[PDB]
RNA sequence: AACAGAAUAAGCACCGGCUAACUUCGUGCCAGCAGCCGCGGUAAUACGAAGGGUGCAAGCGUUAAUCGGAAUUACUGGGCGUAAAGCGCGCGUAGGUGGUUCAGCAAGUUGGAUGUGAAAUCCCCGGGCUCAACCUGGGAACUGCAUCCAAAACUACUGAG
RNA sequence: UAGUUGGUGGGGUAAAGGCCUACCAAGGCGACGAUCCGUAACUGGUCUGAGAGGAUGAUCAGUCACACUGGAACUGAGACA
């Protein structure tokens, strides 16, 4: 199957993660098909928790991509 | 790491006034800045020509109090930037946070300032900063801290103002004593000892 | 995609091979030299002659090193 | 047996120069003759004649301002065996701007200022100053 | 040389060697002693140069020197040796690390201690 | 005028019968700061009397340098001997970059953002010589432009 | 946030020239030094010490290993009368280069469009950690290769002189 | 260099092919360096350089190759694990 889950990057204890969209067989710093957006949970200031964008998540939800339980949220919290 | 020790005598060696002691009391007097350091303080004659370009760099250098692994680096960063390197690495020396603070005039000496900085007693945009390195914006409110306004180090400076002047891009205020850090320095407040054109060119080769 | 070049052989059975010449440039001394190319064009009827000029085109291997084929003679 | 025509054009033009000359005259070409119109043009020389029949001529008049000569030194860029090619981006610039380059592009034999301006690189001939 | 030579046959960059052949691409190595002769050096000088001559864990048989002003080095010792070329001896390219192994420094020494590897006072 | 720096100092000789007579020599390079320079070299007995004689010498032959402020006119390139020298003008940040003795020339030109180099023959006496044709063959265009500005300076 | 108190916390190489920085004391062709020049034979600013001084600092030095400097394999950017370097002289195949007018063509060449050149890295403008390293948003770039459209000066090919 | 290089007929595999076989034919590649010897996993990139280039492929990422040595198949969507 894909799959649209969550990466991990940045230093310790100050995580920031990346909407992808992999085939479901890979690790999580690995390849992928692309990648759309972000999280950041520790976002402070100026900065911005989500920023998914609408446009490829209208395309690939359309053809069978299957999302993670946290990916099950930040869609829906637009 | 700092530089603990004498102080007369770097300004002994290069031969000029470096504004390095503290009171107003006299130059050459509390010194002797006659002659070289040393044994053989009396014979002279024909600094090298590499020797002179060295000669320019250390005075620059312990002007300020940094080391040569912090310049380099803000070498790196006048070379970065648009045009006139010589203008752009005074210009990072002037930012820096122990400077602006000897500048608004709340020490006598600029290690004076140093202190003051680390331990917690100087403020930027209302937040505590200890650090000697923090390069400051134009606008920057740098005030005093309120558990430490009492100090005779500041107040007794003060009056070590009245031999300076204002340089014309801060502006300080003798009650609440919250300077303004109004814009970046000209080449013009600086004096013409320092010279951009051999630190520049000691760095090549 | 269709090339062009000259027949050199004609010894084997329905098979035929061409010179596709080319220049290349070198990478370093900017100067355009000549460098050949040789192929296995399928022939198809017997009837292509030795110095003709030919034209040939990509299909799916019909023998091992042999997977170009013939367009059509244009001058003899 | 000469192999370059255009490299026999400004070696006589160089050596008049030093000869101290006024007139040269060489065989002409229908790309020497265009190459002497922009040279007249920019300035250096003072005019050009194809004037005969079956061999035609090209003489040319030499200019001097001082006893230094107008011309000081020209070489040639594309000798052939080398054909150097160059887009607009990759076009020389010789002395600052102050020389003239010459760049045969798709409108005709034209220097390295009105090419620049039109946005069509070429083919590089000479540097002269 | 013109250009069509240099398509035909490129410009070929001549390579050097290692003036230190052997401990290939290392820094340090050890070995055991063999002998302790005292030379004598080259014309211009006058003097007894000390070099001993070892055995390494390649199997090269290499002679080497022993600085300082004083050495214990009896032989079938340990020693670590390492680079550095001598002039005034023919043969002689390697020093000898003092105070690694078994040579333990010189003493009564205050300049310098970090070569030939004596304490603080 | 006269603003003075030293460049080279040898020591020849000369065998007669007997012992060796020395001798010393001296180059030295006299600018004005603004684009007259003028260089010298002398011979004589002693160092503080070489260098007088070389001074002397230098402000008379002296050349007139058509500089554009601080910087040259263009690239170029020039050689004397098996000496050949190339410079470029700079930015103004970049003092004077240049070895030993293009350094001594091009200070006291008044120029400051000159980006040299020296190939072949490293010899102070003759690239001397390599720059000075150089800067006494500029051009400093008396044009009416430059993009433009072939149609005036060629008639001059 | 509060309490203690200046208390809890500095070495390392070098100083004859390249090369910033120096004089006394031992030693006397001995011991020893060394990156190269080279010092030491009884006054050593070079060996061993002592004062002094200069460089760097929580590090400083040596060794090993690449690229620079090396226009010292030179495309950009060198040479061959005597310094190293023109075959003993011819003829000639593959190959390289082509006098001069038109005409055609568009393979080179220039301009443009589309598909691509993974993300990171480097670069530019910002944004977060008391600053910085570090993390991160947007852009440029990746010099390429391919498919189309146009231009025709020069080279190639073709036709005529 | 003799399944070697093509042709034809038949097999074989998810799939084109000397992949395999039976006869036919005597071809194929090579100084633009085949063949053989010696060494080495390649790439996006790192390190120097003004630039052109030169070395080099630790950590991070993509691809390949192995799982004590040499073979061999089964199971299965997909392994010669």
């Amino acid at each position: 199957m894909v799959t649209i889950r969550l990466a991990r990057g940045g230093s310790k204890k100050r995580p920031f993660y990346h909407l992808t969209v992999t085939n479901s067989r890979n690790a999580r710093d690995g390849r992928f098909v692309e990648r759309i957006g972000f999280f950041n949970p520790v976002a402070t200031g100026g900065e911005v928790r989500l920023s998914v964008d609408q446009e490829r998540a209208t395309y690939w939800l359309g053809q069978g991509a299957q999302p993670s339980e946290r990916v099950a949220q930040l869609l829906k919290d637009a | 790491a700092r530089y603990i020790g004498p102080k007369c005598k770097l300004s002994r060696r290069e031969g000029t006034d470096l504004f390095l002691k503290s009171g107003a009391r006299a130059l050459d007097s509390k010194c002797k800045a006659e002659n070289v350091p040393g044994q053989h303080g009396q014979r002279r004659g024909r600094l090298s020509d590499y020797g002179l370009q060295l000669r320019e760099k250390q005075k620059v250098r312990r002007i300020y109090g940094v080391l040569e692994r912090q310049f380099r680096g803000y070498y790196q960063e006048a070379s970065r930037r648009k045009g006139s390197t010589g203008e752009n690495l005074l210009q990072l020396l002037e930012c820096r946070l122990d400077n602006v603070v000897y500048r608004m005039g709340f020490g006598s000496t600029r290690s004076e300032s140093r202190q003051l900085v680390s331990h917690k007693a100087i403020t930027v945009n209302g937040q505590t900063v200890n650090i000697p390195s923090y390069q400051v914006k134009a606008g920057d409110v740098v005030a005093v801290r309120e558990k430490s306004k009492n100090q005779l180090r500041i107040a007794q400076a003060l009056e070590l103002c009245g031999q300076r002047g204002r340089v014309e891009w801060v502006e300080v205020d003798l009650d609440k004593k919250a300077g303004t850090f109004k814009s970046a320095p000209a080449r013009s407040d600086l004096s013409a000892d320092i010279n951009e054109n051999l630190i520049v060119e000691l760095y090549s080769k | 995609r269709t090339l062009t070049g000259r027949v050199v052989s004609d010894k084997m059975d329905k098979t035929v091979t061409v010179l596709i010449e080319r220049r290349v440039k070198h990478p370093i001394y900017g100067k355009y030299v000549k460098r050949s190319t040789k192929l296995h064009a399928h022939d198809e009827s017997n009837q292509c002659r030795i110095g003709d000029l030919v034209t040939i085109r990509e299909t799916r291997p019909l023998a091992k090193t042999k997977a170009w084929t013939l367009v059509d003679i244009v001058e003899r | 047996s000469m192999q370059d025509p255009l490299a026999d054009m400004l070696t006589r033009i160089r050596n008049a120069q030093m000869a101290e000359k006024t007139v040269v005259s060489m065989p002409s070409s229908k790309l020497k003759a265009a190459v002497a119109k922009v040279l007249k043009d920019e300035g250096y020389i003072a005019d050009f004649q194809i004037s005969s029949e079956v061999k035609p001529q090209l003489s040319i008049e030499l200019k001097y301002f001082e006893g230094k000569p107008v011309i000081e030194e020209v070489k040639r860029i594309s000798r052939p065996g080398l054909r150097q090619y160059k887009s607009v981006e990759q076009l020389p610039k010789v002395r600052g701007g102050l020389g003239v380059s010459i760049v045969s592009t798709n409108k005709g034999v034209m220097t390295d200022r009105a090419a620049r301006a039109a946005g069509v690189g070429g083919e590089v001939l000479c540097t002269v100053f | 040389a013109t250009i069509n030579q240099l398509v035909r046959k490129p410009r070929k960059r001549m390579v050097d060697k290692s003036d230190v052949p052997a401990l290939q691409n290392c820094p340090q190595r050890r070995g055991v002693c063999t002998r302790v002769y005292t030379t004598t050096p080259k014309k211009p000088n006058s003097a007894l140069r000390k070099v001993c001559r070892v055995r390494l864990t390649n199997g090269f048989e290499v002679s080497s020197y022993i600085g300082g002003e004083g050495h214990n080095l009896q032989e079938h010792s340990v020693v670590l040796i390492r680079g550095g070329r001598v002039k005034d001896l023919p043969g002689v390219r390697y020093h000898t690390v003092r105070g690694s192994l078994d040579t333990s420094g010189v003493k009564d020494r205050k300049q310098g201690r970090s070569k030939y590897g004596a304490k603080r006072p | 005028g006269y603003i003075e720096k030293l460049v080279q100092v040898n020591r020849v000789a000369k065998t007669v019968k007997g012992g060796r007579i020395f001798a010393f020599t001296a180059l030295t390079v006299v600018g004005d700061g603004k684009g007259r320079v003028g260089f010298g070299r002398g011979k004589a007995r002693e160092v503080p009397a070489a260098i007088q004689k070389a001074m002397e010498a230098a402000r008379r032959n002296m050349i007139q340098v058509d500089l554009n402020g601080t910087t040259l006119q263009y690239p170029t390139k020039s050689a004397h001997g098996a000496s050949k020298v190339y410079m470029q003008p700079a930015s103004e940040g970049t003092g004077i970059i240049a070895g030993g003795a293009m350094r001594a020339v091009l200070e006291v030109a008044g120029v400051q953002n000159v980006l040299a180099k020296c190939y072949g023959s490293t010899n102070p006496v003759n690239v001397v010589y390599a720059t000075f044709k150089g800067l006494k063959n500029m051009q400093a265009p008396e044009a009416v432009a430059a993009k433009r500005g072939k149609s005036v300076e060629e008639i001059l």
